[PDB]
DNA sequence: CATGCATGCATGCATGCATGCATGCATGCATGCATGCATGCATGCATGCATGCATGCATGCA
DNA sequence: TGCATGCATGCATGCATGCATGCATGCATGCATGCATGCATGCATGCATGCATGCATGCATG
């Protein structure tokens, strides 16, 4: 029997749960689509875990006395307003855990200066996930068959991991033998088992000092909790800084410690991860559907993406088009054919081509920035494991690797050697890495959209000698990107004054509106092409072969591909579901500019 | 692990209004306790009284009056030890402390008691004196001074007692509520369920102890750090403790070496008692049981043993079990603690107060005709013999002593033998007679041998005593015998030692005390085979010498002679007996033996004195009765002499028969009515 | 007098060796704790002594 | 000669006296066990020596 303190947590949290009734439509729906994921399953033919999140708001300006006592000892209010709440979803139709959302100046600090402070507390901790260990499922319950009687029997296991609070350890042997001498014959599947996780989490490095060596900590998740991060991310963790274990007083520095009843929250990074948990009310998409139904949007697009620059029109135009990424169609047993378009561009320094970059990395979602060398690892993984709990070979994604539907940036182009240069034909062409080492051959996925960028060999010239061999690079490089943009350095006084006043107002319709416009059309907007797209670009390609070969150089029937993505891509701006022929229109000039 | 449990019971409330309770009571000058308090802090008196009646007469008064008073006879009523000194300590915030000087002659613990208040007081102003000199709203400069300073508790010091009280029907009458904890309640009755309740049990006093102190806590001189240890036992046993425990001498190498200390500890009055079962609601075929009863403190030497009293009190349990293999694993040995003592039959020579006393003493004096009324009253249960009752009327007052001072006392005692058989119904007077009277043991022939009623040597229990007998027991009272005709021939001889007065001698194994008795006797024999043969004489028809009967003062026989007309009153008698509960009809009103007995004890402190005339009228009365009983010195119906302790009874029978007028008037009518009761006790052999 | 080719030299990185550094297995050595027994203390049962009583015998009386 | 009465004598019912019996308890002795030390083992990690790449030079070219 519970005594009256234990209750009384109980009657004042059920009086906040009474309280506010945005928690009881949650629940609600948490039991009516889990009874509706089993009959959907149980009746033609013949997943989500208990756990909601509360935030740390509402507390505050409820019970001060009930904010203070979890913030200092958690370990006296978890457990009562959990039964309180498994009596809500038992009264209103297992665990059913809680998350602690919450933002709290108080113990927000770094893991670099935690240690011997704030112990047996609730601490929230962000950093870096690193070098993830195995999955491994728990015993708990074990069922044995005895022969001659016929019967099963019931056997629980407990470790002190799970219960918050130190009770008398009471061991039990694993059965064998029971009450007057048949065999316990064992048995499986009946028998219960729950996964279990053990990770380390090395602080932010955007946070630490200059040079000094890491310090860090362990994190131990549970079953609904195990593998939400791969190693290399930026996350936060909420839960509780227990310590644990006899500290050497028994028979030269015990009580180790770790943390547990956790919550997992992956954040953005700079160039690291997903930043697709943008929301999308009805009032935003009815501000799309009322932006779609234009004529001339992409232009004021394309004069969107050039806040601070002059100039550059058809560049621009492009720069939308690649992170509409143009559609893939998987063959039937056949191959892929690649979708995605990849652009070099060149020109003379100081006129906007490192001005470009940054840009292009931070709008868009998933990007890698690549400078200079790319060795040994890049575009590899390099199999470099000496682990310690068996000897095997196992693998750290390289950044082509880690950029997996999303954008490299190379800076410095002309600068890599022809070594990684091998590799990028393999990237860019079959999209795979095929790494066969002594160890392991592998075979992986990779199918990045690429912007490198390159200088001239010498000087600026970029028109006085000859347009060929104003940079030498390997001839299967200019088949392997899509548009090469030349630019120029065109010197004017009309063309001045538009710079002039231009920086001038610098240093004395919006970006994350952009964003959400962008990841919308990737789920629903992909178009499937119509008689009328045919027509035009037959005439048009002909015109291609016969006559630019009297100008320039080379025509393949890969560029042909490209024309394809460009009308596709286009068609995605404008959300269609056919494809117009004014999309062909947009995309036979794209190549006159950006060749002739 | 180890929960909590909230139940209703307060004690932070409780301890609010028990402080008004204790302040503002005005009904029965000023407040009543207060001036109680300020006569405690006059420092005369050691006990406090606390009744449950203005409790509940509060309790009533306040939902009268106001909205609501938090129950407290209930609350009190439950558990009842905890009350003890949660309600004392809130005593000791209002006091009327110096209202008198202390006298010089007051008492040895009052000096030392001074002396830890003003010890105290002058430890709290040195602290206060630092503080202030090093400063850097003086209630936190006051509670400072508090915290840093190890002081005498209050504990310590206390100098009074309390002792509760339980409510009487009588208010409960009027107003029930929780009058549960009076009721007349066996031993049998109490089932172990009523633990820690408050309770009242009646029985009888038997086998008494010795009051020996009690240690409660000890001190102890430290020698070095010059502090005083105290350590409380609340055990049976315990031990002494370490060298020190000081603070000062903690923390240092050379700790110090203690010792106890006799006048400064705390100790207390302790004896305990049995009470044996009441003996009328035992069921058919029971033996009565006993029950352990510690007292404490004040109402020590209040408890005769072989009485009748109403004992209150609450019931504890003591840790202990019986063998050491029989232990069931948690046994519970109980005790109960006496609380408040209320005697049936209340005992002379106790009171003084003579008011409310008088009250019904002067209507029983202004009644009229009372002498003849007393002996009417006195087991009026039979028909005739009221010169009879009134000897034995005679024999309750006893009550004159006299020594001459280095020199000899002479005992004022009565010693009345009956003769007769056996339809005169004599022991249904006998039974009467020490039921009425204070001190009064029945006893019989065999069921007493020559050690039986005298003093035994046995083991003492917790606290190698004289254990004594019945005759031990019933001295200062009047022990009732049956067939002395079958004693043992050595238990006469201790019978003619009682005729000397205190005198009983011992010769036995180890033992050579002679022991004092302030005994009564009366004696009933029969009579020889057959009945009353003219032919058989005196002393032939008796089995004892005369001797012995030289020392019965007074005598009577039982005649039973069939005679006509005696009967028929005595037929509508004995008939009327059935017919109702009460005997006499319109001519007379029966004395309730309460009432009786304070009238009898005020004419017990009254001491009449002879007068000259007096004198000369008994003198030449003593020569009429020595002339004519020696002109016989025969066998025959007359006895044979006439003893000079004739004149010692009738001169001291007059003295008594004095004592009913209760105004020191020895007449010539107060001697006349003793001459008529011998004359008569004797020769009624007549007819 | 102004470029292109063959020739020779300087230098940074891949890795299969030697060596230091974490878990179990084993053995000798010294501290502490449960416990049966020699001892002492408390208690119940049985025999000789004092003796009132029932009984047999000596005695005088009708 | 028969009968009632007083006196001598055995009986077993309570007090001293002797001894056997049962229960509580502090201490000296034996045994399970933690602890220091070094080992065979298993596995991660630094390093130096020679080859392909970059640049200077002599020769040829036009
Ligand atoms: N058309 C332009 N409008 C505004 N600023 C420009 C323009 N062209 C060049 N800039 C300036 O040039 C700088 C960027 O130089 P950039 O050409 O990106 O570097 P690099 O040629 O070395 O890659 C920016 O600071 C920007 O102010």
């Amino acid at each position: 029997a519970p005594d009256a303190v234990f209750g009384d947590r109980v009657r004042r949290f059920q009086e906040f749960l009474d309280t506010f009734t945005s928690y009881r439509d949650s629940v609600r729906s948490i039991q009516v689509y889990n009874s509706n994921n089993a009959a959907n399953y149980n009746d033609d033919q013949d997943i989500l875990p208990h756990r909601i999140i509360i935030s740390l708001d509402d507390l505050r300006e409820f019970d001060r006395s009930f904010w203070s006592g979890i913030l200092v000892e958690p370990a006296y209010f978890i457990p009562p307003a959990e039964k309180a709440l498994t009596d809500l979803a038992d009264s209103m139709d297992h665990p059913w855990k809680l998350s602690f959302k919450g933002s709290f100046g108080a113990h927000a600090l770094s893991p670099r200066t935690l240690t011997a402070q704030h112990l047996n507390k609730l601490v929230s901790v962000e950093g870096i996930v690193t070098k993830t260990s195995l999955v491994r499922p728990k015993l708990i319950r074990s069922v044995h068959y005895a022969a001659k009687t016929g019967r099963f029997h019931y056997r629980d296991y407990t470790d002190a991991t799970t219960t918050l609070t130190t009770r008398i350890p009471t061991p039990a042997i694993y059965p064998t033998e029971d009450t007057e001498g048949n065999k316990l014959t064992t048995e499986y599947g009946y028998s219960t088992f729950i996964d279990h996780q053990r990770i380390t989490v090395q602080e932010m490095p955007e946070m630490a000092p200059a040079g000094q060596l890491p310090r860090s900590i362990d994190v131990i998740l549970d079953d609904d909790l195990v593998d939400k991060t791969k190693p290399g991310d930026r996350v936060n963790v909420v839960g509780v800084f227990k310590s644990l274990g006899a500290g050497g007083m028994n028979q030269l520095i015990g009580f180790k410690t770790l943390i547990l009843g956790n919550t997992v929250y992956p954040l953005h990074a700079r160039s690291t991860g997903v930043a697709a948990r943008q929301m999308l009310t009805d009032f935003d998409i009815r501000n799309i559907n009322k932006l779609s139904k234009k004529k001339d949007i992409f232009d004021i697009l394309s004069q969107s993406l050039a806040p601070s620059i002059y100039g550059h029109d058809h560049i621009k135009k492009a720069i939308l088009l690649m992170l509409m990424g143009g559609v893939e169609k998987n063959l039937e047993n056949g191959s892929h054919l690649r979708g995605d378009i990849n652009i070099l561009m060149v020109g003379d320094p100081s006129t906007a081509k490192s001005q470009l970059l940054r840009f292009v990395l931070n709008t868009a979602s998933l990007a890698i920035a690549t400078t200079g060398r790319g060795s040994s690892g890049v575009g590899l993984t390099a199999a470099v494991t000496t682990d310690r709990e068996t000897g095997e070979r196992r693998l750290e994604a390289g950044a082509m690797v880690l950029a997996d539907r999303g954008v490299v940036c190379i800076d410095e182009f002309d600068k890599m050697t022809d070594v990684d240069r091998v590799a990028i034909h393999e990237v860019m062409e079959q999209q795979t890495v095929t790494i066969a080492k002594a160890g392991i051959h592998t075979t992986l996925n990779a199918r990045c959209s690429v912007i490198a960028a390159a200088n001239p060999v010498f000087g600026q010239y970029d028109v006085n000698r000859d347009p060929h061999q104003n940079i030498a690079l390997p001839d299967s490089l200019l088949s392997r990107f899509d548009l090469l943009f030349v630019v120029t350095d065109d010197i004017n006084e009309i063309r001045d004054r538009s710079i002039s006043e231009h920086v001038l107002r610098t240093h004395r319709v919006t970006i994350p509106f952009l964003r959400k416009y962008v990841q919308y059309a990737k789920e629903r907007v992909i178009p499937q092409l119509t008689q009328e797209a045919i027509n035009v670009i037959v005439k048009n390609y002909t015109d291609l072969r016969n006559d630019d070969n009297t100008k320039k150089s080379p025509i393949t029937a890969r560029t042909l591909e490209t024309l394809i993505r460009l009308a596709t891509a286009h068609a995605k701006v404008r959300l269609s579901k056919t494809v117009n022929k004014v999309d062909a229109k947009v995309a036979a000039n794209l190549l006159r500019f950006a060749l002739l | 692990a180890l929960p909590s449990i909230q139940l209703p019971v307060d004690y932070n409330n409780l301890f609010n209004e028990i402080t008004d309770f204790l302040v503002t009571f005005k009904q029965d000058k000023g407040p009543k306790y207060m001036a109680m308090l300020q006569k405690v802090a006059n420092r005369e008196l050691n006990s406090v009284i606390i009744d449950l009646d203005d409790i509940l007469q509060y309790q009533n008064e306040k939902f009268l009056q106001g909205t609501q008073a938090d129950d407290l006879v209930s609350a009190i009523q439950q558990n009842a030890n905890h009350f003890t000194e949660l309600f004392c300590r809130a005593i000791d915030n209002n006091m009327p402390l110096p209202t008198k000087e202390i006298d010089y002659k007051d008492d040895v613990l009052d000096v030392i008691l001074n002396q830890r208040r003003l010890r105290n007081e002058r430890m709290l102003s040195d602290r206060t004196n630092e503080i202030r000199s090093e400063n850097l709203m003086n209630d936190a400069l006051r509670e400072v001074v508090e915290d840093e300073t190890e002081l005498f508790p209050p504990n310590l010091t206390r100098r009074y007692f309390l002792y509760f009280k339980p409510l009487s029907q009588n208010c409960a009458r009027r107003y029930r509520k929780k009058a549960i904890s009076s009721k007349p309640l066996s031993v049998r009755q109490i089932k172990g369920d009523f633990l820690g309740q408050l309770i009242t049990v009646r029985g009888i006093i038997t086998r008494v102890s010795d009051v020996k102190p009690a240690v409660e806590v000890i001190a102890y001189t430290c020698d070095q750090c010059g502090y005083e240890v105290f350590q409380e036992v609340n055990s049976r046993t315990f031990t002494p403790l370490s060298e020190c425990t000081s603070e000062e001498c903690s923390q240092n190498q050379t700790k110090g070496q203690l010792f106890m200390s006799t006048r400064a500890s705390k100790f207390s009055a302790f004896q305990e008692c049995k009470i044996q079962e009441l003996s009328q609601q035992v069921p058919v075929g029971h033996i009565p049981r006993s029950l352990n009863i510690h007292v404490n403190g004040t109402l020590v030497r209040s408890l005769s043993p072989g009485d009748i009293v109403d004992v209150t009190g609450i019931f504890l349990p003591a840790p202990y079990t019986g063998f050491k293999a029989l232990k069931a694993g948690l046994l519970t040995e109980t005790y109960l603690e006496a609380q408040f003592v209320r005697q049936h039959k209340k005992k002379f020579a106790s009171f003084s107060l003579t008011s409310d006393v008088e009250e019904r003493v002067m209507e029983l004096i202004t009644s009229g005709d009372v002498y003849n009324r007393l002996a009417k009253s006195i087991a009026p249960e039979i028909y005739g013999n009221l010169d009879v009752k009134k000897a034995l009327l005679l024999l309750l007052v006893g009550g004159v002593d006299k020594r001459v001072g280095d020199g000899m006392k002479i005992r004022g005692d009565i010693n009345v033998c009956l003769m007769g058989d056996p339809g005169v119904a004599k022991s249904q007077l006998l039974k009467a007679i020490c039921k009425i009277s204070p001190r009064g043991v029945y006893t019989t022939g065999k069921g007493s041998s020559g050690v039986g009623l005298t003093a035994a040597v046995m083991k003492d229990p917790v606290t190698m005593i004289l254990e004594g007998g019945a005759l031990v027991l019933a001295d200062n009272g009047i022990c009732c015998i049956d067939e002395f005709d079958k004693m043992d021939e050595s238990d006469r001889t201790a019978i003619h030692e009682v005729m000397e007065q205190q005198t009983i001698s011992i010769s036995k194994a180890g033992i050579n005390t002679t022991l004092n008795a302030r005994t009564s006797i009366l004696a009933a024999a029969n009579p020889l085979y057959g009945r009353y043969n003219p032919r058989l004489s005196p002393l032939d028809n008796i089995n004892l010498p005369a001797a012995l009967l030289s020392r019965f003062d007074i005598l009577f026989l039982m005649l039973d002679i069939p005679s006509r007309d005696d009967d028929e009153k005595l037929a509508e008698h004995v008939t009327y007996v059935h017919m109702h509960n009460k005997q006499p009809d319109l001519d007379f009103t029966p004395v309730e033996p309460s009432k009786m007995r304070e009238y009898i004890a005020y004419a017990k402190t009254k001491r009449p004195v002879m007068s000259e005339a007096v004198n000369d009228y008994v003198v030449q009365a003593y020569i009429r009765l020595r002339q004519d009983s020696k002109r016989e010195m025969d066998s025959k119906f007359s006895f044979g002499q006439a003893t000079p302790r004739t004149l010692l009874g009738i001169i001291r029978l007059s003295q008594a028969l004095a004592k009913l007028r209760l105004a020191d008037m020895v007449d010539i009518d107060d001697v006349e009515e003793a001459l008529r009761l011998v004359r008569v006790s004797k020769e009624s052999l007549y007819q």
